C-alpha cells in the first residue's frame, strides 16, 4: 500500500522471542506495551510484515498463556488503533480463526463474536472475508441449530457470495444455511435465497452431493405450501443423476416420486408435455408407477380414485420400495393432505376429460362420477370455470350443464360451405380415382 | 498398381477443383439475372397497396401478388421491386454499416487484460460496468435501478488505453464494435449522421453491444465562434449523436466507452451526468507498477540475475510503459552491438540514461486533470 | 420549463390534436416532399378543428439567417 | 483395376469445366469490361434462410445484387471503386479506389535517385537508421525468423539543412520500395477532418504499394507540446494526431511502412509520439564540423571541374555553425561565379548572400 | 484556414518546377518587389 521506510526485521528477530521467555506464562503487560511500541515505530516505518510478526506473535503468546478475557480487549485495541495494516490484520485474524477452532471450551463463542465484531467493521470483501464466514459457520455449530444464528448467516452470505465465491466453498456454504434456513421454518425468505442462488448452475454437472443435497432441501419448501409442478420438475432434475450414477435404489424411488408428482400436478399445456415426455422410458417399465402412469394419463378413463386407491394404490401399502409413496400419501397430517390433493386433481381430470367427451350430462350422474354430491360438484365445476379452464353452462334449477359455444350463424354456415367444398374436392377426387381405375380395368 | 495409383492423382487434382461448369452458369445466371429495385415501404396503402421509397428514386407502390407475405411486411421494410414486374417479387432484411462493420469486427490478436499492471482499479470498473448489468439482472431487479451507461477514460496519451480497448474486444470479438471518430467526414454532405444512426439501429438489433469510439475531442469542441460550414457539420453532428443516445428513446445494454486526451475542450452539455455517468482518469503509472510493466516487457530476453531493476525505477520516473519496451528495446540493438546474445545490466543502464535525456527535452508531459 | 410540456398538455385541457412535427427530421433528401407533407400535415390540422402544430428545433437547422446558404 | 475410367471423365471433366468458365469468364468480362456504377457498398450479411450487398450506382439508382454472386466478400471489403454489372446489377470485381483528391498524388516520388554517397557527416546516425530501416526491409525475412518484429518510427530531429530529406529518399531508393512524402507544415487544414482523412489515405496508399516509406516532415508543426494557452490551444490539430497515432500500428502485423518524421526540435512533442511501438528512434542531426561540412560541399562538388587542388581547410575554417544546405549554397555559389575567387575564395559569400 | 488555397497552390507549383530531372532547355523568372516568399525560399537555392 504504502513503501516501507524502516524495517525492523533484525530488532524483532533479536527480542521477540526473548520477550517471549520473559513473559513464557502472560503475567507482563509490560511485554505487550512494548511490542506495541515496537510495531507502533515500524507501522509508521510503513513496513507490513514486522507488525503482521508481532502480531502473530502477541496472539500467539495469549493462546499459550490463555488469558481469555485479556485477548478480547487486546485484539480490540489492536484492531482499533489506528486500523494498523490491513495486510497485518487480516493475518492475525487468520491465526485466530485456526486457533479458536481446535479449542472447545464455553466462551469461544464470545471469542468468535469478537473477531466477528472486529472484521464486520467493514473490509470484507477486501483483505480476507472466509475468516467471517467460518466464524459464522463456527457460531452454527456451536449453538447446535437455532434460528437466530440462522438468521446471522442468512444475512452474511450475500456480500462474500457475490464479490468473491468458489465453485464448492461458498456453494456448500449456502447449503449449509438454507438447511438451517429451513430448519427455523421460514418459507419467504428460504424461497428469496433459493432462487437467488439457483440461477448459479453449469456446476452440477460435476456434483457428487451437492446439487441433490440443494434440491432435496428445496423439496419441501416448495411442496409446504402449494407446489406441485416444480416439484415434479426437480424430482425429475434428481432422476438424472443416478443416470451417471446407476444405484438402483434411489433411482427406482425417484422415478416413482416423479411419477406420481408429475400427474398430481395440476392440468395444463406444459404437464402434458412432460408427461408425454415421461411416458415411453425403457427404464420406466418394470416398476408399477409404469401402468400407474400408462392408465392415469391419456385416453381420458375414469378415474374412479375410489378404484385407483386398490386398482393402482398398492405403493401405499407394499411395492417394490414403497419410500417415496409412504412419504407422499403413508404419512398422517401432510400425507391426508396429499391424499386430498389426488382426491380432487382427479376430479378437475375427470371435468376435463368429460368436457371434450359429454355435451350434457345429468347431475346425478356427474356427482356420481366425482364421487361426490350435487353441491360439491357444482362448487367444483364453479371452481373450474372461473378458471377458464372449461366452457361451461349450468341451469341451477334444472341441474344440467352444456359444454358447446352457441354457434353464431355466420360460422355455421362457414362450416357448412366448408363441408360443401370438402364433399365438391371428394367428387373430384373419387371421379378421377375411379375413371384412371375404370380405364385401367378395361385395357382387355 | 499401376492401374491403381495413377487414379488417385488425377481425381485429387480436382474435387475442389472441376468446380467450375456451375461457376460459369451461376456467373452466366448472373449475366440473365434480373436486377431488382430496391426501396422502403414508408407506409401500407391498403392490404393489397404499399407506398414503397426508391432509395434514390420517386415513391412508387407495389402489390403482392399471391404470396408474399403481406402480413410480415412493415412500414420501413426492405422489399425488392422490378419496374416491369409490377409486384414484389421477394423482401430483405436490413443492413449493417459494412465499412464499420470490418474495422469493428478485425480486432488482432490481443492478450489478456491481466498482462498491463496498475490499473486493477479500471479493471473492475469495467467488469462493474459491462459483465455485471448482463450476468446478475436479479439484483438489480431488487435494487430496481437502470445499469450505468458509459464511463470516460482520460490522462497522458500513454496510459494503456488502446492495450484496454483492444482487450475488451477481443473478450468478445463477434458483438463489439469498435468507432475512431473520423472517418464520419466525407465527400458528400450526407451520409454523416445516417451512418450514426445506422449503427446505433445495429446496437438496437444486437442488446449487448459495446461501442467504443476515441477522441471525443475531435467531435466535441467547446464553442464555435464565426462557424464556417466544416464548423456547422460538426454542431449538428454532435446535436444528432447527441439526441440518438440520449434524445428521447434510449438504448438498452448499450455501453460506450470512450477517452481523449483534453477533459477541458470538451463540450459541457456531453460530460453532464446521464450521457456520462462515470469519469476516470489514468494516472501515472506507480513505481512498482512500472516495475511489473518493465518484468512483462522483459520478459522474453536473454538476461542473467544481475539485473539491479531497483536502479530502474528509482531513475525512470514519469515514465509510461511506452518508455519501458523502448528501454528495452534499446537494451536489444545495444546487445546487438559487439553481438552480445544475452542482455547485461549495462545495456539497461545505458537506456535508462538515453531515454531519460530523451525525455528531459520535452515539457508538459500531462494535460492538469479536471 | 420544459417547452413542451404546455403543447402536451393544452391539447388535453382543452382536448386537441398534438404533433410534434420535429423540424431536423424535416429537414432531409425529402426536401421535395417537403412542401407535399406541409399541405399534409396541415390538412390534418384543418381536419380537426381542435389541434395545434408544435414544431422543435427551429433555431439550430431550420432557416438560420446570419449564415450563408450551405 | 479402375482407373482408366476415372481419368477418362477426369481430364475431361478437368477441361470441359475451365473451358465453360472461360467462355462465362469472357461473359462477364466483357460486363466487367463495361462497367458503370460505382459500388457504395451497403452490405447485409444476409445468410439465405450467406451475405448480400445494396450498390449505390453512379446514375443515382441502388441494386441489392443477391448473396453478391461473383466475389467474395472477404475481397469485396466495403468501400467503392468495385467492379458492378451495368447490365446485370452484380458486383463484377475490384478495382482500385480513390486516393482522397490530394492524395491521389500530393508529392508521391514513384522512386528516388538520390544515392548514400552524396550526404553523409553524421554517418553513424545513418548506419543507425538503415540498420533500423533498410535492414528491415531487404532483410525483413531476418526478423521473421529471429521473432523480433523492427520498430516503425523513426524521428529524425535537427537544425534544417543536415540531410534528413536526402537520407531518407536514400534509404527509400536502396529499400528499392515505394516511397511517399507528406508536406507535414500544410497538414493543417480549415475543413474538418480533412488532415484526419488526408492521412488516412496516404497510410491506405502507402500498405496498398509495398512496404513504404512515409516521410512525414515537420512533426513539431503536427505535434504541440501541449503548452496550452487560450491563444492557440491545438484543439483542432490534435484531431489529426491522434489519427496518426492509430495508423502507427496499423501495419503491426507483417511489418511494413515505415513511418520516418522529421523535426528541427524534439522537445516541442507530448509524451504521445514518443511511444515503443509508435515514433521510438529519435536519431540526433547536429550541424556537421569542419572536416564534414569540407567534406559534403567537396562531394557536391565533385561534379564540377573548374579549380583543381582545392583542399577546402580554409572553406572549413569560414563555414563556422552551417548547415549541409548551406554547404551546398556555398559550393554551388562557386558553381554561379566560376566562370571565364575560382580557388579557396569563391565560397565566403554565400551565406552572406541570405542575410 | 486564411489562406489555405494559396498553400494547395504552393504544393502543385513546387511539383511542377522542382525540375526532377535537371533540363537545360526549360526556364523560369520569378519576379516581385519585396523578398516575401514563404517557406521554399530555403529550398530553392536549390531550384530558384
Ligand atoms: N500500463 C501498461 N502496461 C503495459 N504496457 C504499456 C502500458 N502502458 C503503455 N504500454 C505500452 O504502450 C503501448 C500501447 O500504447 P497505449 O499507451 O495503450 O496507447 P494509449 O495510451 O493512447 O491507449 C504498448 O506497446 C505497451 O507495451
Ligand atoms: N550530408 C549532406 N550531404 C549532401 N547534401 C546535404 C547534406 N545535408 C544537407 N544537404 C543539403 O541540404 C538540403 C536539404 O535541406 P533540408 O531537407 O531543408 O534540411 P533538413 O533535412 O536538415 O531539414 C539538400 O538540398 C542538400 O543539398
Amino acid at each position: 500500500i504504502v513503501k516501507m521506510e524502516v524495517d525492523y526485521s533484525a530488532t524483532v528477530d533479536q527480542r521477540l522471542p526473548e520477550c517471549a521467555k520473559l513473559a513464557k506464562e502472560g503475567r507482563l503487560q509490560e511485554v505487550i506495551e512494548t511490542l506495541l511500541s515496537l510495531e507502533k515505530q515500524t507501522r509508521t516505518a510503513s513496513d507490513m510484515v514486522s507488525t503482521s510478526r508481532i502480531l502473530v506473535a502477541v496472539v500467539k503468546m495469549c493462546y499459550e498463556a490463555k488469558e481469555w478475557d485479556l485477548l478480547n480487549e487486546n485484539i480490540m485495541l489492536l484492531s482499533k488503533r489506528r486500523s494498523q495494516l490491513k495486510q497485518a490484520v487480516a493475518k492475525m485474524v487468520q491465526q485466530c480463526c485456526t486457533y479458536v477452532e481446535e479449542i472447545t471450551d464455553l466462551p469461544i463463542k464470545l471469542r468468535l463474536i469478537d473477531t466477528l465484531r472486529m472484521v464486520t467493521e467493514g473490509k470484507i470483501y477486501v483483505e480476507i472475508e472466509r475468516a467471517r464466514l467460518t466464524k459464522t459457520l463456527a457460531t452454527i455449530k456451536e449453538q447446535n441449530g437455532d434460528v437466530k444464528e440462522a438468521a446471522s448467516i442468512l444475512q452474511e452470505l450475500q456480500v462474500e457470495t457475490y464479490g468473491s465465491m468458489e465453485k464448492k466453498e461458498r456453494v456448500e456454504f449456502i447449503l449449509e444455511q438454507m438447511r438451517l434456513c429451513l430448519a427455523v421454518k421460514d418459507y419467504i425468505r428460504t424461497q428469496i435465497i433459493s432462487k437467488k442462488i439457483n440461477t448459479k448452475f453449469f456446476q452440477e454437472e460435476n456434483t457428487e452431493k451437492l446439487k441433490l443435497k440443494y434440491y432435496n432441501l428445496m423439496i419441501q419448501l416448495d411442496q409446504h405450501e402449494g407446489s406441485y409442478l416444480s416439484i415434479c420438475k426437480h424430482y425429475r432434475a434428481i432422476y438424472d443423476t443416478p443416470c451417471i450414477q446407476a444405484e438402483s435404489e434411489k433411482w427406482q424411488q425417484a422415478l416413482k416420486s416423479v411419477v406420481l408428482y408429475v400427474i398430481l400436478a395440476p392440468f395444463d399445456n406444459e404437464q402434458s408435455d412432460l408427461v408425454h415426455r415421461i411416458s415411453g422410458d425403457k427404464k420406466l417399465e418394470e416398476i408399477p408407477k409404469y401402468k400407474d402412469l400408462l392408465k392415469l394419463f391419456t385416453t381420458m378413463e375414469l378415474m374412479r380414485w375410489s378404484t385407483l386407491v386398490e386398482d393402482y394404490g398398492m405403493e401405499l401399502r407394499k411395492g417394490s420400495l414403497e419410500s417415496p409413496a409412504t412419504d407422499v400419501f403413508g404419512s398422517t397430517e401432510e400425507g391426508e393432505k396429499r391424499w386430498k390433493d389426488l382426491k380432487n386433481r382427479v376430479v378437475e381430470h375427470n371435468i376435463r376429460i368429460m368436457a371434450k367427451y359429454y355435451t350434457r350430462i345429468t347431475m346425478k350422474r356427474m356427482a356420481q362420477l366425482l364421487d361426490l354430491s350435487v353441491d360439491e360438484s357444482e362448487a367444483f365445476l364453479s371452481n373450474l370455470v372461473v378458471n377458464k379452464t372449461i366452457f361451461a353452462k349450468v341451469d341451477r334449477l334444472a341441474g344440467i350443464i352444456n359444454f358447446q359455444r352457441p354457434k353464431d350463424p355466420n360460422n355455421l354456415l362457414n362450416d357448412w360451405s366448408q363441408k360443401l367444398n370438402s364433399l365438391m374436392s371428394l367428387v373430384n377426387k373419387t371421379t378421377h380415382l375411379i375413371a384412371k381405375e375404370e380405364m385401367i380395368h378395361n385395357l382387355q | 498398381k499401376e492401374i491403381d495409383g495413377r487414379l488417385k492423382e488425377l481425381r485429387e487434382q480436382l474435387k475442389e477443383l472441376t468446380k467450375q461448369y456451375e461457376k460459369s452458369e451461376n456467373d452466366l445466371k448472373a449475366l440473365q439475372s434480373v436486377g431488382q429495385i430496391v426501396g422502403e415501404v414508408l407506409k401500407q396503402l391498403t392490404e393489397e397497396k404499399f407506398i414503397v421509397k426508391a432509395t434514390n428514386g420517386p415513391r412508387y407502390v407495389v402489390g403482392c401478388r399471391r404470396q408474399l407475405d403481406k402480413s410480415k411486411l412493415k412500414p420501413g421494410t426492405r422489399v425488392a421491386l422490378d419496374m416491369t414486374t409490377l409486384t414484389i417479387m421477394r423482401y430483405l432484411p436490413r443492413e449493417v454499416d459494412p465499412l464499420v462493420y470490418n474495422m469493428s469486427h478485425e480486432d488482432p490478436g490481443n492478450v489478456s487484460y491481466s498482462e498491463i499492471g496498475g490499473l486493477s482499479e479500471q479493471i473492475r470498473e469495467l467488469r462493474e460496468v459491462i459483465e455485471l448489468p448482463l450476468t446478475n439482472p436479479e439484483l438489480f431487479q431488487r435494487v430496481g435501478i437502470i445499469p450505468p451507461k458509459g464511463c470516460l477514460l482520460y490522462g497522458p496519451p500513454g496510459t494503456g488505453k488502446t492495450l484496454l480497448a483492444r482487450a475488451v474486444a477481443s473478450q468478445l470479438d463477434c458483438n463489439f464494435l469498435k468507432v475512431v471518430s473520423s472517418s464520419i467526414v466525407d465527400k458528400y454532405i450526407g451520409e454523416s449522421a445516417r451512418l450514426i444512426r445506422e449503427m446505433f439501429n445495429y446496437a438496437r438489433d444486437h442488446q449487448p453491444c459495446i461501442i467504443f469510439m476515441d477522441e471525443i475531442d475531435a467531435i466535441g469542441g467547446r464553442r464555435f465562434s464565426e462557424g464556417t460550414s466544416a464548423d456547422r457539420e460538426i454542431q449538428r453532428t454532435l446535436m444528432e449523436l447527441l439526441n440518438q443516445m440520449d434524445g428521447f428513446d434510449t438504448l438498452h445494454r448499450v455501453k460506450m466507452i470512450m477517452a481523449t486526451n483534453r477533459p477541458d475542450t470538451l463540450d459541457p452539455a456531453l460530460l453532464r451526468p446521464g450521457r456520462l455517468d462515470r469519469k476516470i482518469h489514468i494516472d501515472l503509472p506507480n513505481e512498482q507498477a512500472r516495475l511489473d510493466i518493465l518484468k512483462i516487457h522483459a520478459g522474453p530476453i536473454t538476461k542473467h540475475g544481475e539485473i539491479d531493476y531497483e536502479a530502474i525505477v528509482k531513475l525512470s520516473d514519469g515514465f509510461n510503459g511506452a518508455d519501458l519496451r523502448n528501454v528495452c528495446t534499446e537494451a536489444g540493438m545495444f546487445a546487438i552491438r559487439a553481438d552480445h546474445d544475452f542482455v547485461v545490466q549495462e545495456d539497461f543502464m545505458k537506456a535508462v540514461r538515453k531515454v531519460a535525456d530523451s525525455k528531459k527535452l520535452e515539457s508538459k508531459l500531462d494535460y492538469k486533470p479536471v | 420549463c420544459g417547452k413542451t410540456m404546455l403543447a402536451k398538455a393544452v391539447a388535453h385541457h382543452t382536448t386537441a390534436a398534438f404533433i410534434r412535427v420535429v423540424g431536423s427530421e424535416f429537414v432531409q433528401k425529402y426536401l421535395g416532399e417537403g412542401p407535399r407533407m406541409v399541405r399534409d400535415v396541415f390538412r390534418l390540422a384543418k381536419e380537426n378543428a381542435p389541434a395545434i402544430i408544435f414544431i422543435d428545433e427551429i433555431d439550430a437547422i431550420a432557416t438560420k439567417r446570419f449564415d450563408a446558404q450551405t | 483395376k479402375i482407373m482408366k475410367s476415372e481419368v477418362l471423365r477426369v481430364t475431361h471433366e478437368l477441361q470441359a469445366m475451365k473451358d465453360k468458365i472461360k467462355e462465362n469468364s469472357e461473359k462477364i468480362k466483357v460486363n466487367k469490361t463495361l462497367p458503370y456504377l460505382v459500388s457504395n457498398v451497403i452490405e447485409l450479411l444476409d445468410v439465405d434462410p450467406g451475405k448480400c450487398a445494396v450498390i449505390k450506382t453512379s446514375t443515382r439508382q441502388t441494386y441489392f445484387l443477391p448473396v453478391i454472386g461473383l466475389v467474395d466478400a472477404e475481397k469485396l471489403k466495403p468501400g467503392d471503386l468495385v467492379g458492378v454489372n451495368k447490365d446485370s446489377y452484380l458486383i463484377l470485381e475490384t478495382l482500385p479506389t480513390e486516393y482522397d483528391s490530394r492524395v491521389k498524388a500530393m508529392e508521391v516520388d514513384e522512386r528516388p535517385t538520390e544515392q548514400y554517397s552524396d550526404i553523409g557527416g553524421l554517418d553513424k546516425q545513418i548506419q543507425e537508421l538503415v540498420e533500423a530501416i533498410v535492414l528491415p526491409m531487404n532483410h525483413k525475412e531476418k526478423f521473421e525468423n529471429l521473432g523480433i518484429q523492427p520498430p516503425k518510427g523513426v524521428l529524425m530531429y535537427g537544425p534544417p539543412g543536415t540531410g534528413k530529406t536526402l537520407l531518407a529518399r536514400a534509404c527509400a531508393a536502396q529499400t528499392k520500395a515505394t516511397f511517399l512524402k507528406l508536406a507535414g507544415p500544410q497538414l493543417v487544414q480549415m475543413f474538418i477532418g480533412d488532415g484526419a482523412k488526408l492521412v488516412r489515405d496516404a497510410f491506405a496508399l502507402a500498405k496498398e504499394k509495398a512496404p513504404s516509406i512515409i516521410f512525414i516532415d515537420e512533426l513539431d508543426a503536427i505535434g504541440t507540446k501541449r503548452f496550452d494557452s487560450e491563444k492557440a490551444g491545438d484543439r483542432e490539430v490534435q484531431r489529426t494526431m491522434l489519427e496518426l497515432l492509430n495508423q502507427l500500428d496499423g501495419f503491426q502485423p507483417n511489418t511494413q511502412v515505415k513511418v520516418i518524421a522529421a523535426t528541427n526540435r524534439v522537445d516541442i512533442l507530448d509524451p504521445a509520439l514518443l511511444r515503443s511501438g509508435r515514433l521510438d528512434r529519435k536519431i540526433e542531426f547536429p550541424m556537421p564540423n569542419e572536416e564534414a561540412r569540407a567534406r559534403i560541399m567537396q562531394i557536391h562538388s565533385r561534379k564540377m571541374n573548374v579549380s583543381p587542388d582545392v583542399n577546402y581547410e580554409e572553406l572549413a575554417r569560414c563555414t563556422d555553425d552551417f548547415n549541409g544546405a548551406q554547404c551546398k549554397a556555398v559550393c554551388v555559389e562557386a558553381g554561379m561565379i566560376a566562370l571565364r575567387e575560382l580557388t579557396h575564395e569563391d565560397y565566403m559569400e554565400g551565406i552572406l548572400e541570405v542575410q | 484556414g486564411g489562406d489555405n488555397e494559396v498553400q494547395r497552390t504552393m504544393l502543385e507549383l513546387i511539383n511542377q518546377l522542382d525540375g526532377f530531372d535537371p533540363r537545360g532547355n526549360i526556364k523560369v523568372l520569378m519576379a516581385t518587389n519585396r523578398p516575401d516568399t514563404l517557406d521554399p525560399a530555403l529550398m530553392r537555392p536549390g531550384r530558384l
